[PDB]
């Protein structure tokens, strides 16, 4: 009942800490998108209607 | 502003830091109770700043820190109602919790899992500050149920004995009987107002809010224990004494009456609710007071003191004077904390023995504990300048200057006399008579994790009511033009109760065989309300739950009707069908019958 | 707790238990020591009277009458020692009474933290395994042939032997661990 | 969806072609990956639902059940690993194949467009369950249990086939999108009330109603574990899903053909929770609690309001997780004492102080703890019922009381007390069976942190 | 290339790839209303031949 | 009697391989099963799935709805219009019957 | 943010106007709080803002164009009905968010007016009651299976009631 | 074990239908059913009556 907790916390931190650091670095240096209007006959792509970089990366690639 | 919101949120963050480090590998290598104590201290010091800001400007902010989910025009969101009540309760709770933490570091050694105890105390405080700062009612119910479970877990701390568990389940039962009314109110306000936030419920102020207010009545009846649901509070003393002092005399026992205080503008217009609050609170204030009489355990006496003063506060809500009830909350906190901690010093000093018949001469063998205990008892009574006055004087002034109900007035006055009586009973049987304790004396009042907390609570119980009453903004207008026998009625009646108890507790010193009465057992036992209800109501419930439910419907009759009827029918048809004998004579006779039926059917149908 | 009760339970200890609980409930009523001492002497007088009757059909009715007048003056909240039934601290530390067999599942990282203890424990268990068979035999060869028996647990007669059925009396967890 | 149910089929050769020593590991890890790739269908950035073909679709009611079905498989598979460890390898692999077949068929059910697809799959689910209950149950009542569990279902489901066939002969398509946009109001005759009953009293058996629930205790009590997980987690919800899909073509008959079933559900919920208050068998206590919970879902679906369908979805998922968790917790002790009697072992939390936290959290999920998707569901359907009739809270409150009682009584008389010192066989714990409870509870916390997903068609 | 007790790890990835291919094939099958719906119906961009494939 | 084997008595594990986890008898297989479970279940599923689900945009058209609501109350109350009229459709294109 | 959607009256505060020759612990703690907390935090946010402006990215709103409503739709044509039901559900979600906006306005007005709220918070009150009655005459007595056709049947029944009423001289 | 068996499986074998069993089961099965039926029916009927009369106070009921 302590070995399980050590392994739990280890394997969860293993990809929590890199992922969280990724969230922070994206939000700092690659931050959210601003709003704008349609520049008179542009026809955006579908990911340009979303805000976050991670979200629109996912949408551009896998959707 | 940023400072206000920042401090409010920082309180919760500091309080969560210990619960974070408890789930880490760092409970070792440090002293977790000291870390928690320091967190509570810094939280109090930070909470003072919102209090001063409010006393200055009186702004009553509202925060919506996080949006959780939308449900078809219902935005569930974490949101805090940072008004007078929230800040003034937060500061007081953190003060009392710092003191109880030092005490529970002194007490509760001999326990290996003391850090679990400390963590549970922090979790109770967090649920309480959620309940107390809430603007929604889902959040308030989170804190409500959190307090409930925390009491289950701390009352049932010593999980080996089968009385702490009964106490815990009992508390859970009564709190749920309150949660019915809570959920009723929440349902009504969701259906009609399409929201749970107070800012909309305030627009129901002229809408005949009878049944939601009855739900809140039931809720606070169960939580802030009243007569119909009173037993669980003294039964919540099998747990440790810091648990008692913190939860069951200051905070969990005050949740529901805080709730009624937070719904006072709906009560101004409903008079039936006021009337029933008055009568119920007065009934409690009489009953628990006369039941504290002829009790030997100190902890139960303080429990019934809590119930009595709480009935007095519900009596205050019975009229349009809730702010005075809240002052009595904030002042009752210090009395009960100090009393329970003095009791715990008296107990842990000697063995686990908690009964005044074996306590003896405590004025001399424990001067500090006796001094503080007597201060607390005097302030519990309406002593004119020790934080019990600054509420209770206005309470009795209001109640004999109002036109509601005369029996409530009378029995509340009698109950104040009884408060003086049982305070004198403790002061006599514990602090004045000769030693009844065993002869091996192992008292040690000298520990800085003991004396400093009761010292802080004593400065509280002497100064804080003055400070608060002279700093708060004026509300709940007072009446003071009246005869002299109403301005001095609480002082007179408390003094007279003191005199009666002194005389009657001197009457036992002389030699005369005293006898039992039909009285003195309605007090010793609790009107036989536990001894009846706790063994008929579960009896009929459980008997009806085994028979008439399991072994009458499911195991016999639902088996005999639907499946077994089917089985018997099909197998009996099988028997009368396929029990043929191998004779072509009979088969061919039946074939002939079929020929006849087919030709007849043809001739008929045609 | 250690000694098991009989079936018959003759007159004398009924009377004595009455004397005990009566004095205790009197102590509860008579809180102060002088009063309890006075009325205890009076109660011992009440018992000394009718001490010699030689009428087992008079002493029994005296017993019944005394028990009835005790029940009509039974203190509702009597004194109960802590660490005793019906009182505080009774089964309090029962949550902290872990048995011995839980050490059989320990890892060799905790046992290494306490080596001499387990050094003694292994030879304790060896003692147990050695004495068990002779212990069973002793209990077998001392059965009351008429059939009736008690929870008396005879002792060891020879040397090298151990008193039968001892591993649950010995090794019982302490009352304040 | 095809990308979810083809790998699920490939999990079968993965079982049969792997080593005996590297078969649980591979199939478990790859099942977790199926669960992962079953999150693509939570990408709903729009109001329009996700049609991948004439066969398959996925709405916000389908997707949580899909994900939960794909997620349970690793948990069933690890829980099933202590028992049948001394079984022959072919027997193991047959168990694995049955569980994976359940996964596949249940995904196909929740993803189906037509009702006949849903029917044949809703009935194909019976064969793995029956095999699991019967060949791997420990007791002798498993046979009668299988018979009950099969024939209740078939009795209810034959009229369902007849009604679907009628609807095909009347409309022509039996597809759910088209039955939504083309639904004629019904003439309110006995010939249509029988149709209502034929469409409903297959799902109402499986949920179950209180008039007909005797299959569920007999099966939960006697299925090894993983059968109990499934039978508590998604086979009951396989009736609620069907009701929510088929009720759209039965208006306005649901306004008056629902009184008996709402009423039966409510009163029998009280009856079942009272039974849970007094029951020697732990695995039966969980089962009667499941009945007392699914009854609210019955009443909620009968009311057909947005709040009600919503709370039904929430309660469905929450109950599934917490019930599987409680069955695991009981199995954890049954693998040592080999007894379902609860009052046998009653003084734990000394030996298992961490499992005793998973117990507590599982119960607090069960009773109405507010920051939880259990209380959200229970509260929202309570609010729907109060709108329906204010006199139903009188029953819901009795249920709330009894439901605190039996859960805390379970905890107390199983954990709290004096240890049964005569149990030397209480081995410390398994990292496996700790990870089980962690994987049951961590989803509850996450979904509580974001219940925007766990709602249904209406939010 | 000795003792391939680990080739079986290609079956499930193969299944995933094949399922994605089949979904691609299906939405190739259903390339009607591709730009005829009353909601979008955009004219093709200068370098565009199909709108969503 | 009918010649069956008797019940095999209560197995204990931690005698052999006291680092037993819950999976198999071989100490290697237990390790490489728990590592598999922990990794594939926590570190990828419960982490990356939470990330994916948290960074899904406009789940069921929620943010969009709020933005449209904002611009539409702006337009309606700027142009003096009745915000949220009491009939979704216009009677300009609805035909009721007579009697 | 947009103070025309979310209006906020100006936070007129009185000048301090002190009488004591003694200090106020609020203000000096505010100075300390500023020069300790607000300055590094503002530094960090200015850093983050300029790093946004290094590589700025934009997003749009997806204007959805109107479509033939269901009243212009034939009984059985599932394509037209699908498109109409979709635009209806879109408008429905938008209406819920409008109702949320107005409830938010009402709550904020109640808090800022505070005690004297039932005389100068009546504007938002009526703006809530009107839209509420609209929602009630528009979406209320349906069920989980709401649709354009059900709202249309409701509207039609109500117009029939109104016609029968105005029939009366 | 004898207790559990007596309270689980030895019930229906020893169940014999009798008066005070059949009547008791009919009551305890179908009585509360009918009671709550008429309660809810009266409430719903009164509600739809007061609705169709065009009266009922639902000044803010939005979410239902
Ligand atoms: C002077 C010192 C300066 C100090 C300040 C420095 C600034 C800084 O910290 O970095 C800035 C930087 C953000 O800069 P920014 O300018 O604010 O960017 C705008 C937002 O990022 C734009 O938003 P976003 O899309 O980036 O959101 C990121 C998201 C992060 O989301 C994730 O990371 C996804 C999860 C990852 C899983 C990892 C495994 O954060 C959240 O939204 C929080 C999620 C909710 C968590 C709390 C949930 C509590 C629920 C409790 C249940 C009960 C409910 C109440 C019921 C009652 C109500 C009535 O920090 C971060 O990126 C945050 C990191 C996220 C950590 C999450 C860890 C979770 C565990
Ligand atoms: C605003 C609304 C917010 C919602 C507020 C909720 C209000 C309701 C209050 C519920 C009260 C429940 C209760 O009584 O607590 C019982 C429970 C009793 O536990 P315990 O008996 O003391 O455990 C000692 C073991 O028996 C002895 O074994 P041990 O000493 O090794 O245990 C150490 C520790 C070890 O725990 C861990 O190691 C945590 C495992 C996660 C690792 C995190 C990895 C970080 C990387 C991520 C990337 O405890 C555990 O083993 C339990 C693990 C399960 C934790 C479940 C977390 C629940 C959070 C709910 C939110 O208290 C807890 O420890 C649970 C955590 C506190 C509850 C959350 C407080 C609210 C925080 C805001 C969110
Ligand atoms: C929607 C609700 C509908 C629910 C339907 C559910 C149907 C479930 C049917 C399962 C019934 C199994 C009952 C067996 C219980 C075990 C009893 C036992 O131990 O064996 C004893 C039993 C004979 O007992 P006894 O009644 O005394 O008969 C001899 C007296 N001369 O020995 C036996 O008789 C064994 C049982 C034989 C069963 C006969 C065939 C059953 C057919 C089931 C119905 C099939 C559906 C038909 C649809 C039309
Ligand atoms: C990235 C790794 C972390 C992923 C964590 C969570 C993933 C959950 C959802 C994954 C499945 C969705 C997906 O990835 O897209 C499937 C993709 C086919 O996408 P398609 O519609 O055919 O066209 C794309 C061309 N632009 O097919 C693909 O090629 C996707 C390949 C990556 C799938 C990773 C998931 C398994 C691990
Ligand atoms: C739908 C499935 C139903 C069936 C169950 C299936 C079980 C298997 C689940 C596999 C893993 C997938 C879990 C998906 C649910 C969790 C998604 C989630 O974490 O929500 C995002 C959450 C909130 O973040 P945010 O997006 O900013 O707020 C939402 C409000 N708009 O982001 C967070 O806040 C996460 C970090 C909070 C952790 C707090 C821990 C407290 C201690």
């Amino acid at each position: 009942d302590a070995r399980f907790l050590r392994l739990m916390k280890f394997y969860l931190m293993l990809t929590g800490i890199p992922v969280i650091i990724g969230i922070t670095l994206v939000n700092i240096f690659i931050g959210e998108a601003e709003l704008a209007e349609i520049p008179e006959g542009y026809i955006p792509e579908h990911w340009e209607y979303y805000k976050h970089p991670i979200s629109r990366w996912i949408a551009r690639n896998f959707y | 502003m940023n400072i206000f919101t920042t401090s409010i949120l920082l309180i919760f963050i500091l309080l969560l830091s210990p619960i974070l480090i408890s789930m880490s590998n760092l409970i070792k290598h440090i002293n977790f109770p000291l870390y928690t104590t320091t967190s509570i201290k810094f939280s109090f010091i930070i909470s003072l700043l919102p209090l001063l800001m409010f006393f200055h400007n009186n702004m009553e902010y509202m925060i919506t820190t996080w949006h959780w989910v939308t449900m078809n025009s219902m935005e569930l969101k974490m949101s805090f109602k940072t008004d007078f009540f929230s800040i003034l309760f937060t500061s007081v709770a953190l003060f009392v919790t710092w003191s109880i933490m030092q005490f529970s570091s002194w007490y509760m050694h001999s326990d290996p899992n003391i850090n679990r105890f400390i963590k549970y105390l922090t979790l109770f405080l967090i649920t309480m500050l959620i309940l107390t700062s809430a603007n929604n009612m889902f959040q308030l119910f989170i804190g409500w149920e959190g307090v409930g479970i925390m009491s289950f877990l701390l009352i049932g701390w010593w999980y080996g004995r089968t009385d702490a568990n009964t106490a815990a389940l009992q508390a859970i039962l009564y709190n749920r009987i309150g949660d019915i009314g809570f959920i009723l109110a929440m349902v009504w306000f969701s259906l009609n107002m399409n929201s749970w936030e107070l800012q909309q419920i305030m627009f129901s102020n002229n809408n005949d809010n009878l049944i939601p207010l009855m739900g809140l009545l039931i809720a606070a009846t169960g939580k802030s224990a009243q007569f119909g649901l009173h037993p669980w509070l003294p039964s919540a003393m099998e747990g440790p004494t810091p648990v008692s002092a913190l939860l069951h005399s200051s905070t969990m026992v005050v949740a529901g009456i805080f709730l009624l205080v937070r719904f006072h503008p709906l009560t101004t217009n409903n008079n039936f609710i006021l009337t029933t609050m008055l009568c119920l609170g007065a009934l409690t204030t009489l009953f628990t007071a006369i039941c504290a009489l002829t009790q030997n355990d100190i902890k139960k006496i303080i429990a019934f003191s809590t119930s009595s003063q709480l009935g007095l506060m519900m009596v205050t809500l019975g009229m349009n004077q809730p702010h005075l009830a809240f002052l009595h909350i904030c002042t009752h906190a210090f009395f009960k904390a100090m009393l329970f901690m003095c009791s715990g010093s008296i107990i842990h000093s000697l063995a686990d023995e908690q009964d005044i018949r074996k306590m003896g001469n405590i004025t001399k063998i424990m001067p500090f504990t006796s001094s503080c205990l007597v201060i607390g008892s005097l302030a519990l009574t309406g002593m004119p300048f020790l934080t019990g006055f600054y509420s209770k004087d206005l309470i009795i002034e209001a109640i004999n200057t109002c036109n509601t109900n005369a029996w409530a007035l009378l029995i509340t006055l009698i109950a104040t006399s009884m408060t003086a009586m049982y305070s004198m009973r403790i002061i006599y049987f514990v602090t004045m008579t000769k030693p009844r304790f065993p002869p091996l004396i192992s008292i040690n009042e000298n520990d800085p994790d003991l004396m400093n907390p009761i010292k802080r609570l004593a400065f509280g119980s002497i100064f804080a009511g003055f400070v608060i009453s002279y700093n708060i903004p004026p509300t709940s207008i007072p009446v003071l033009t009246m005869p002299w026998f109403l301005k001095t009625t609480a002082l007179i009646i408390s003094v007279l109760g003191f005199l009666i108890a002194l005389e009657l507790n001197n009457l036992t010193m002389k030699l005369s065989m005293n006898k039992a009465n039909p009285y003195s057992s309605f007090s010793t036992l609790l009107g036989f309300f536990p001894s009846i209800i706790h063994r008929i109501t579960p009896m009929k419930s459980l008997n009806l739950s085994l028979k008439t439910s399991l072994t009458l419907l499911d195991l016999i009759w639902l088996e005999k009707t639907i499946p077994k009827s089917t089985s018997t029918l099909h197998t009996n048809m099988t028997t009368l069908t396929t029990n043929q004998k191998g004779l072509i004579k009979l088969y061919f006779m039946s074939f002939l019958i079929n020929i006849i039926l087919i030709i007849i059917l043809y001739s008929i149908n045609l | 707790a250690f000694c098991a009760p009989p079936a018959y339970l003759t007159h004398q200890q009924k009377v004595l238990r009455l004397y005990k609980r009566a004095l205790r409930h009197l102590e509860s009523w008579c809180i102060h020591r002088d009063k309890y001492r006075y009325f205890a002497c009076l109660m011992r007088a009440r018992f000394e009277e009718h001490k010699n009757e030689k009428d087992m059909m008079r002493a029994t009715q005296l017993l019944r009458e005394a028990e009835e007048e005790f029940w009509q003056n039974q203190h509702p909240q009597p004194y109960i020692f802590p660490d005793s039934p019906g009182g505080t601290s009774f089964e309090r530390y029962e949550c902290y009474k872990v048995p011995e067999w839980c050490l059989d599942y320990w890892h060799p990282s905790e046992k290494a933290m306490y080596p001499d203890y387990f050094s003694k424990r292994e030879q304790w268990k060896k003692l147990r395994m050695e004495s068990w068979d002779r212990e069973v035999k002793q209990l077998q060869e001392e059965t009351s042939p008429d059939g009736i028996m008690t929870e008396a647990l005879p002792p060891a007669r020879r040397e090298g032997d151990l008193p039968p059925l001892w591993w649950h009396i010995v090794t019982r967890p302490r009352e304040r661990p | 969806m095809l990308k979810i149910i083809l790998p699920s089929l490939m999990l079968l050769p993965l079982t049969w072609l792997s080593s005996p020593k590297k078969t649980w590991t591979n199939v478990t890890s790859y099942s977790f990956l199926i669960s992962l790739t079953s999150l693509t269908l939570l990408w709903q950035t729009d109001e329009n639902y996700k049609n991948f073909s004439n066969m398959f679709s996925s709405d916000p009611l389908s997707t949580p059940l899909i994900i939960l079905t794909a997620w349970l498989l690793p948990l069933m598979l690890m829980a099933s690993q202590n028992h049948l460890k001394k079984d022959n390898n072919v027997l193991q692999k047959l168990y694995i194949s049955m569980l994976i077949s359940l996964q596949i068929l249940l995904i196909m059910t929740f993803s189906a467009t037509e009702l006949i697809m849903f029917y044949i799959l809703f009935e194909a689910t019976l064969i793995p369950t029956l095999i699991i209950i019967t060949r791997w149950g420990n007791q002798t009542e498993r046979l009668n249990a299988g018979i009950y569990f099969l024939f209740y279902t078939l009795i209810g489901s034959i009229p369902l086939l007849i009604a679907l066939i009628l609807i095909q002969n009347h409309v022509g398509t039996l597809n759910l999108m088209i039955l939504s946009f083309t639904t004629h109001t019904l003439d309110a005759s006995w010939s249509n009330n029988l149709l209502w009953l034929a469409c409903m009293m297959a799902f109402l058996i499986k949920m179950p109603l209180y008039g007909v629930h005797l299959w569920l205790p007999k099966a939960h009590v006697e299925a090894p574990i993983a059968g109990s997980m499934i039978l508590a987690a998604i086979l009951l919800k396989l009736g609620s899903y069907g009701m929510i899909r088929i009720s759209i073509i039965l208006d306005p008959l649901t306004k008056y053909m629902a009184y008996p079933f709402i009423l039966l559900s409510l009163w029998g919920m009280i009856m079942t929770s009272s039974i849970c208050l007094r029951q020697t068998d732990l695995k039966s206590l969980i089962a009667y609690s499941s009945v007392s919970h699914m009854a609210l879902v019955i009443a909620s679906i009968m009311i057909q309001t947005p709040w009600s369908f919503m709370g039904a979805t929430m309660l469905m998922i929450a109950h599934g997780l917490t019930s599987s968790l409680l069955f695991c917790l009981a199995n954890s002790n049954y693998e040592r004492i080999h007894s379902r009697t609860m009052i046998m072992a009653r003084g734990l939390q000394m030996v298992f102080p961490l499992m005793a936290t998973w117990w507590l959290m599982a119960s607090l999920a069960n009773l109405a703890l507010p920051p939880s998707i259990n209380l959200m569901g229970e509260l929202f359907i309570t609010m729907s019922l109060f709108s329906w009739s204010n006199f139903t809270i009188i029953l819901m409150g009795i249920n709330i009381i009894i439901t605190g009682m039996y859960s805390m009584y379970m905890i107390i008389t199983t954990q709290r007390g004096k240890l049964t010192n005569h149990m030397i066989n209480l081995q410390p714990s398994h990292t496996r069976e700790l990870t089980l409870m962690a994987l049951h509870m961590i989803p509850l916390i996450l979904l509580t942190t974001s219940p925007k997903l766990i709602t249904g068609l209406t939010m | 290339q000795l003792l391939r007790e680990h080739w079986v790890h290609i079956l499930v990835p193969a299944g995933f790839v094949f399922g994605c291919y089949l979904d691609r094939k299906d939405d190739e099958k259903l390339t009607a209303f591709r730009n005829k719906s009353m909601l979008f119906q955009r004219e093709l961009r200068p370098n565009e031949e199909v709108t969503w494939k | 009697q009918w010649q069956e084997d008797p019940e095999p008595e209560d197995e204990n594990v931690y005698a052999k391989n006291p680092d037993f986890h819950g999976y198999d008898s071989d100490p290697v297989v237990d390790v490489w099963n728990m590592r598999a479970v922990f990794f594939f279940g926590f570190s990828i599923v419960l982490v990356f799935g939470t990330t994916f689900v948290a960074y899904v945009p406009d789940y069921r058209m929620q943010e969009w709805a709020r933005r449209e609501a904002e611009r539409l109350v702006k337009y309606r109350e700027v142009n003096g219009l009745p915000i949220m009229e009491s009939n979704y459709f216009d009677p300009s294109k609805i035909q009721l019957p007579e009697d | 943010w947009d103070k025309d959607v979310y209006p906020e009256p100006p936070s007129r505060t009185p000048a301090p106007s002190p009488q004591t020759s003694l200090p106020n612990p609020i203000t000096y703690l505010t100075k300390a709080y500023d020069l300790v907390v607000d300055w590094p935090v503002t530094l960090v946010r200015e850093f983050i803002e300029r790093q946004h402006a290094k590589n700025r990215t934009y997003y749009y709103h997806r204007q959805y164009r109107r479509v033939p409503d269901i009243t212009e739709c034939k009984e059985g044509d599932v394509l037209c009905i699908y498109e109409a039901e979709m635009q209806w559900r879109r408008d429905f979600k938008v209406d819920q968010e409008i109702m949320n906006i107005i409830q938010e306005r009402l709550k904020a007005c109640q808090q800022r007016e505070g005690e004297n709220y039932q005389q100068n918070c009546a504007k938002e009150l009526e703006q809530f009651t009107k839209v509420t009655k609209a929602y009630q005459d528009r979406y209320l007595d349906l069920g989980a299976y709401y649709s354009a056709r059900k709202c249309l049947a409701k509207q039609k029944q109500r117009m029939l009631e109104e016609r029968k009423a105005a029939r009366q001289e | 074990i004898r207790w559990t068996y007596a309270r689980s499986a030895n019930i229906y074998p020893n169940f014999r239908p009798t008066p005070k069993n059949s009547l008791l089961g009919a009551v305890a099965g179908f009585g509360p059913l009918i009671f709550w039926y008429y309660v809810f029916k009266t409430d719903r009927d009164r509600k739809e009556r007061l609705i169709q009369e065009g009266k009922l106070d639902r000044k803010f009921n939005i979410s239902y």
